[PDB]
Parts: structure tokens; C-alpha cells; sequence
């Protein structure tokens, strides 16, 4: 007997209202915190000091409200045995489900939308993935399967993996189906990369989705729900080994970490997750390129140099890379450089959607506001990744 | 002519020293030392360039 | 190893306190007088949003000659129940008194009492009077 | 001759205080208290040297 | 009038130099670095004030 | 001209020994082998510099 | 007479500087920092000695 | 990096030893001549309250001339079981030989120095005669 406690019924609407109150609070203190840094430290001597203690307590209460709103993952894992132990006996197989990390929690709103996606993955493993006991012993594999549903925390995110030891996702079958619909593929892609190509419209672990799977939900629909929640998805499978599908879920989508770059008067911002390195290339690492462009040599690899002033048509920018600064970015595995005039530093600005009064423009994803009052345009890294390909 | 060269070399030293501070903070806790070191090296370049 | 203590000056005499109980050291700062309080208590001053009263140890001991200068220093403490500072004319030198250097308090009359004194710190030709600032500031008079 | 010595003593104090600030930088948040004292000592060194 | 300021600043430097050593010894093994630097900086304050 | 070079070389040697001495006694009881050597080299650097 | 002393001080510096690399070899890659410092400090001792 | 060594010059030739075994480098201090010992063993000295018998490697190989001016220095070793000293004309520098630079020992009818020749640091043009300091002082000629 360690320690006990009690609980009281609380309406979900009341708990959701807390996220709205603390939400604006975290967003309000973030804007005010930036103003105290830009202004002189005289009047803001003790204000900046108190902001540090509030900046941490502001998130502690936020994470506390969320944690109270989450629920253990065991409640979600308690529904998989219903489909594993039952379908195994109906089809004539032996599959034992294993649960790892039951102490993990997850938001209630996320549990009402991740059960069916994961339920579809388990259904495919018990039909196309895992084979019969006889076929498994023939290839030296154990008769009884081993489905594992792992889950754990990750700072401000939650990781959920669905490891399987079935027949594995075929490689030659995905390349033939992906190339038919018009998807860029190649033989250089390893078995883990080809597994990420099963997200095409109307397609899943098997070509027959609507015919086999009753519910009209597949990898294309699963990823759609993940985008609405702000998560990601990864697959690391291989033929004759197993299958694993990872699914991430965020917790707070109101602050974006990114450095503020300046390009002649106008100021922009670049995401921090995409920025790799930065330096000042000289004449000993700059070569021409077909089409009046240039490339940056980074440890032998010649990366494409994309001018940020050409996309926005900024007058008076540092056209020469020796005078300005070049930052190495990345989006979708491939890396690419970006030319700017002068840097500022890392600042956690608040995302501001521009579609509220107009619409998205090419080369920009979101915006925000600085301490003084000027608006800062957040450049889109996904758009710049497609410009170098056309060069 | 030498002052023009020192200004050019000092300018690159300030930009190069600035990138060290940015790359230092990118690592997080594994670059706190280079942050102040790089932040101070660039300061000397501005004084030398301004001088 | 020996017990460490923070030594400080108060005009002519010299006293000491435990270094673990000390938090930081900073120059003199403006204080706020409290309604109806003794004379050896200057006031309270803000420090990171916490009320840290300021007490003058030189006035508490009831000395004859008292002086004031711009080089005053205030040693911030961190007791197990309160956070009250102390004013000193100037820090001396940190020492590591051993079991032989820490002698009991004198037998004659002194400034404080036997309970408000931990011992005597010997260091060459400089006799130090160890003061138990912990129970001193948390005594019945201060509550 | 004494002013020349104080100028050197004040210069050495800046070097010693400079290393203290660099040490607190590599330590991260475990040296903010010494950074304030180290930076303050460096300021007095400039005043003593300038004076 | 300037020596009076240097003498005063020299005394304040000794106080600040010892304040770092006080918090340094209180930190333990992590503070031994500042104790060595603070110890030498304190000696310069005495020589500066004595000068 | 040579004394001016020896003066700089003798001075730089004191800076390198200083950084090594501060890093030696930075933290940990195992900083004895580097602190003693760094301390002696730093002393000889000043003697050679003043010489 | 001073050059004879600088030659001796510079010679002793090579002895202490030489031991710095020996103590650093025990740490392996961790003591690689002192190896570079000891290597340069040992070289400066020869330059000051030969000079 | 590879294994580190400490190369020292003995007039013309060069010999390398395990730098990890080297304790501290010192000069040619006074020693107590012991006529009972051979000729290649000068005497003993008192270091840290331990009798460190000094050895003259330049005499063991029977060289041309042996000097004892200020250029000569001593290297204090540390075999764990005892502390032995060796006289050297002058240390070169500290290096780090890799597996490709360290060459195997030669072959001949008589073992000769092969009892301790761990390898030959063939650093391009500069030849290094790596000798095991432990087996060297513990060989039949030294034991």
C-alpha cells in the first residue's frame, strides 16, 4: 500500500474551456516576453526576471491541464484483443498480442480518432501480413505470431508504434502500383523507404482495400486524420522480416521555433527544425550551375543555392553570397541552401494564419508579429524545396 | 587601401563569428560555451571594423 | 574536512556564520520601514519578487560607536524557515575551521547569549566570534 | 611607474575575469551567478585601467 | 580625486572578488574553477589598492 | 625586434597556461596533474615575459 | 645575464610543458585538449629559447 | 588516434616507449654511486621518499661518448611494482603511432633486443625503435 486518492466527475466541456484560457495566456505572455527583450533592460529589469519564472509555470499548468485530460493507453489497447483473439480463431490462426508501455497516456480527443486507424492496421496484419501456422514453420518462422503495440511519451509529443512480425510489406509490389498512378520511384530506395509509398489514393497494405476491408479507411485516409491532428507517420518494414508503423501526435500547436532572418529592411522567419547549419561561403566553395544558378559545396556534396530575394523580388538584397549569409535547410530528406542578408537569432514566435483575411501565397506558410509591431513573414520550406528542382 | 582591406576582413570576421553563435545555439546545451565566445568574438570584429 | 564559515567585519569586532546558510552577497539596497519595529531592523527590500527583511547586525549587538559608508554590503541568507538578510560593513575571508579551532563561547558577558553563539573561530592573531544566525533570526523576539 | 603597474594589474584582472565568463558559458545555467560577478569585475577593470 | 576613485574601486573589486569565491566554495566540486580564478583576481585588488 | 617577439611569445604562453589551469581546476578531484603543470608553466611564462 | 636566465626559464618551461602531454595521454581522447595546448606551449618554449 | 608513445633521443638513434608508463621528466640530479652494480647503472636517488635507481641507457648499448652536461635529462618511470629512472640525452616529442605505422620486429638467430622490441614506428622516413619499457628493465641483462 503506497498511497490512494479519489476523483470527481468533471464535464469535458469545462476541461476544454481551460485549454482556451491557458491557450491565450501562453500566447499573450509570449508576445509580451518578446517586447521586454527588444526594449531597454532598465524599465524591464525585474520584468524579464519574473517572465522566466512565469514562462515555465505557464507551461507547467498547461501540461497539467492536458495530462488531466489524457487517459492511459491501456484503455485503447484493451480493444485490440477483441479483434486479435477473435479473428485469429475465426480464420484459423494463432496470434498473441503483446502490450508495451501501458503507463503512457493520450488526449481523449485523440483517442476518439486513432482507434479506427490503428484498428485497420491490425486487421490487415491478421489477413495479409501474418500467414497460417503451417506456412510459418515451413520458412523456419515460429507458428504463433507476435503483434506488438508499443507506446511512449516524447517531450511535447507522443510516439505510438505498431510492430509486426508477419510476412512483411512487399517491395516489388509497391513500386509497380506506385509508378502506375504517377509517383516518383526508383530502385535506390531501400526497403524502409518504399514502405512509405503505400499512402497513395485508395491503397493500403494490399491492393484490395474496399473489397477486403469493410470500412472505407486505408493508409490514405489514416494519414489524412493525422494531418488534422498535427502528427506524422513513419513505416520501417522489409520483406521476409516484419512490419512497423509509427504514428506521432503533438500536444500544443500554437508556437513555432524558428530563426528571424532579415533581407534588407523586410524581416522574415525560417523554421528551426529545417535549418541544419549556416556559414559564409567564399570563393573556395562556390561553383556555377546550369541556368545561371550556383551550388554550395558542403563536404563534397554540391547543394543547390536558392536566393531568397528572387522569390520575393527584394530590391537591394545581397546578390553575392560572399557578402550575405547562406543557411543550409532541409525538407523531405534532401538538403538545400538559402541565401539571406543578415541573421538575428532564435525566437519562439506565435503562428498566425494569413488565410483569415486573404489566402496562402507561394513561398509563405504563416506569419506573426515582432515586439515593435511589424509583421514577420514565415517562409515556407516546402515551397523552396521545389524551386531548386526546376533550376 | 589597407584600411579598406581591414574593413573587408573585419566584416567577414563579424559574419563568420556570427554564424558560430547561431550554430552554437542550434546544438542547445552542447553549445553554451561557444555562444558567449562567438558572441564576444563578433563584438571585437565590430569594434575593429568600426575603428 | 573542517566546517566552513563566512566571516565579516562590523567596525572593530569580527563575527562569522555558516556558509551553507548564506545564499549570495550584494551591495546595499533601499529598504522599507515597518510599522512599529525595533531599531536594529532597517526594513524590507524586494528580491526576485520575495520580501527579504534587512537586519543590521551591528545595531543588534548594541555597540557604542556606529558608522555608515557607501561600501555597505548585505549578505543574503536562506534559513530553513525564513529568508532574512544581514547587513555587514565588509566581508573578511572564507575559512574552514576545524574541530580544534572551534572553541566554546566565553564565560564572561558578551553581546549575544550562549544559545545565539556557536563558538569561537581561531585563525592566527584574529579571534572570530561564531554567531548562530539561524536561531538568532528565528528566535522568539523575531516572531 | 606605479600607474604603469596599475595599468598592467588592471589588464591582468580583465584576462582573469574574461576566463571566468567563458567558464560560466560552457557550464550553461549552472554559472549565471558567477557571470554577473565576473562581468561586474571586468567593468571595474576597465574603469581602473581607463582611470 | 581619481586615485580616491581607483582606491575605492580597488576595494570594491576585492569584495566582489571574494563574493565569487564564497559562492564558489559553497557550490562544491563544480565551483572549484571559479575559486582559483577568484583567488588570483582578489590578489590583484589588494595590489591595486596598495598601489 | 626579437625581444618584442619573445615578449609576445612569453605573453601568449601565460594565456595558454591560464586556460589550462582554469580547465584543470574547473571541476573534479582528478584536476591535479594538469593544475600543477599549468601553474608552473604559467609562473615561468610571467618570469620569462618580465625578463 | 638576463638572456642566460631566459634561456634557463625557457628550458624549464619545455620540461613542465613536456609533462603536460604525458598526463594528457592517460585520459586518451578526453585529454586531447591539453595535448594541443601542451604541444603549442612546448613549441613556444623552443621559439622563445632559440630566440 | 592510435597508441601514444614518448620518443627520446640518445645522441643519434631514437627509441620510443609507452608514454602512459612515464611518470615525470626531470633533470640529471645527484645520485649515489654504487660500485657493487655494473657500469650501466650510475646510482640511485631519493624521489618522493622512494629510492629510484637511475639507469644510463646510453652506456648499455655501448655508444661512442656519453655526456652529462645540462642537456642531459632524466625520465621518471612507473612500473607499478617499482619506480626506476633512466638517463636520456634529450626527449624529442610526443607522437601517436597507428597500426599501419607500427611495423613488426625483425628476425635473427639471436634474440638480441627482440625480447622487448614491440615494433618499429616506420613514420615514413623517420625511423622509430619502439622498445617495451617493462620488458627492457626486466630483461636478463637488467634483472
Amino acid at each position: 500500500r503506497s498511497n490512494e486518492s479519489t476523483s470527481i466527475r468533471v464535464a469535458v466541456e469545462k476541461v476544454d474551456q481551460l485549454i482556451n484560457l491557458v491557450g491565450e495566456l501562453v500566447i499573450t505572455q509570449s508576445m509580451l516576453a518578446q517586447r521586454s527583450s527588444e526594449l531597454d533592460p532598465v524599465n524591464h529589469g525585474d520584468l524579464i526576471t519574473s517572465m522566466g519564472q512565469l514562462q515555465r509555470n505557464a507551461r507547467d499548468l498547461q501540461e497539467s491541464v492536458m495530462s488531466i485530460r489524457m487517459m492511459p493507453m491501456e484503455y485503447v489497447f484493451s480493444r485490440y484483443p477483441r479483434l486479435v483473439r477473435d479473428l485469429a480463431g475465426k480464420l484459423g490462426k494463432q496470434v498473441e498480442l503483446t502490450l508495451v508501455g501501458s503507463s503512457t497516456e493520450l488526449d481523449k480527443s485523440l483517442i476518439e480518432r486513432i482507434i479506427d486507424p490503428l484498428t485497420h492496421l491490425v486487421r490487415n496484419s491478421l489477413d495479409h501480413g501474418i500467414e497460417l501456422p503451417e506456412k510459418r514453420l515451413a520458412a523456419g518462422k515460429n507458428s504463433v505470431g507476435n503483434l506488438i503495440l508499443s507506446a511512449e511519451h516524447q517531450g511535447g509529443n507522443i510516439c505510438i508504434e505498431v510492430t509486426d512480425d508477419g510476412a512483411g510489406l512487399n517491395r516489388e509490389r509497391i513500386l509497380a502500383k506506385a509508378a502506375s498512378q504517377g509517383l516518383t520511384v526508383s530502385e535506390n530506395m531501400s526497403d524502409d523507404e518504399v514502405a512509405m509509398l503505400i499512402f497513395a489514393p485508395g491503397f493500403s497494405t494490399a491492393e484490395q482495400v474496399t473489397d477486403v476491408s469493410g470500412r472505407g479507411v486505408g493508409m490514405d485516409v489514416v494519414k489524412r486524420n493525422i494531418q488534422k491532428m498535427g502528427g506524422h507517420v513513419e513505416i520501417q518494414s522489409k520483406q521476409g522480416t516484419g512490419t512497423t508503423i509509427r504514428i506521432l501526435l503533438p500536444l500544443t500547436l500554437a508556437i513555432l521555433d524558428g530563426m528571424s532572418v532579415r533581407v534588407a529592411d523586410e524581416v522574415f522567419i525560417l523554421p528551426l527544425n529545417a535549418v541544419m547549419e549556416s556559414l559564409q561561403p567564399r570563393e573556395a566553395d562556390l561553383h556555377p550551375l546550369a541556368g545561371g544558378e550556383r551550388v554550395l559545396e558542403v563536404r563534397g556534396e554540391y547543394l543547390p543555392i536558392v536566393e531568397l530575394w528572387k522569390v520575393f523580388n527584394v530590391a537591394g538584397a545581397k546578390t553575392e553570397a560572399t557578402q550575405g549569409i547562406v543557411v543550409i535547410l532541409q525538407s523531405g530528406g534532401r538538403r538545400y541552401a538559402l541565401l539571406v542578408d543578415q541573421l538575428i537569432g532564435q525566437h519562439q514566435v506565435v503562428v498566425k494564419n494569413l488565410e483569415s483575411n486573404y489566402r496562402k501565397v507561394p513561398g509563405i506558410s504563416a506569419a506573426t508579429i515582432l515586439g515593435d509591431g511589424s509583421v514577420a513573414l514565415i517562409v515556407d520550406v516546402s515551397a523552396l524545396q521545389a524551386i531548386n528542382r526546376e533550376q | 587601401d589597407i584600411i579598406s582591406v581591414i574593413d573587408g576582413i573585419a566584416f567577414q570576421t563579424n559574419i563568420l563569428a556570427l554564424n558560430a553563435a547561431v550554430e552554437a545555439a542550434r546544438a542547445g546545451e552542447q553549445g553554451r560555451g561557444f555562444a558567449v565566445v562567438a558572441g564576444e568574438v563578433r563584438n571585437l570584429a565590430q569594434r575593429s571594423a568600426q575603428a | 574536512s573542517g566546517q566552513e564559515f563566512l566571516v565579516f567585519t562590523l567596525g572593530d569586532e569580527e563575527y562569522g556564520i555558516d556558509i551553507l546558510k548564506v545564499q549570495e552577497i550584494r551591495g546595499y539596497d533601499q529598504v522599507t520601514r515597518i510599522a512599529n519595529t525595533p531599531a536594529f531592523i532597517k526594513g524590507v527590500t524586494n528580491l526576485r519578487g520575495v520580501i527579504v527583511p534587512i537586519v543590521d547586525l551591528r545595531i543588534k549587538f548594541s555597540q557604542v560607536d556606529v558608522d555608515y559608508n557607501d561600501n555597505t554590503v548585505v549578505i543574503v541568507l536562506n534559513l530553513g524557515q525564513r529568508v532574512v538578510g544581514i547587513v555587514v560593513d565588509g566581508v573578511s575571508d572564507v575559512l574552514s575551521l576545524t574541530a580544534e579551532q572551534i572553541r566554546p563561547a566565553p564565560e564572561f558577558a558578551v553581546t549575544l547569549s550562549t544559545e545565539y553563539l556557536t563558538g569561537l573561530g581561531a585563525l592566527g592573531d584574529r579571534m572570530l566570534i561564531l554567531v548562530n544566525i539561524e536561531k538568532l533570526l528565528n528566535s522568539e523576539e523575531m516572531a
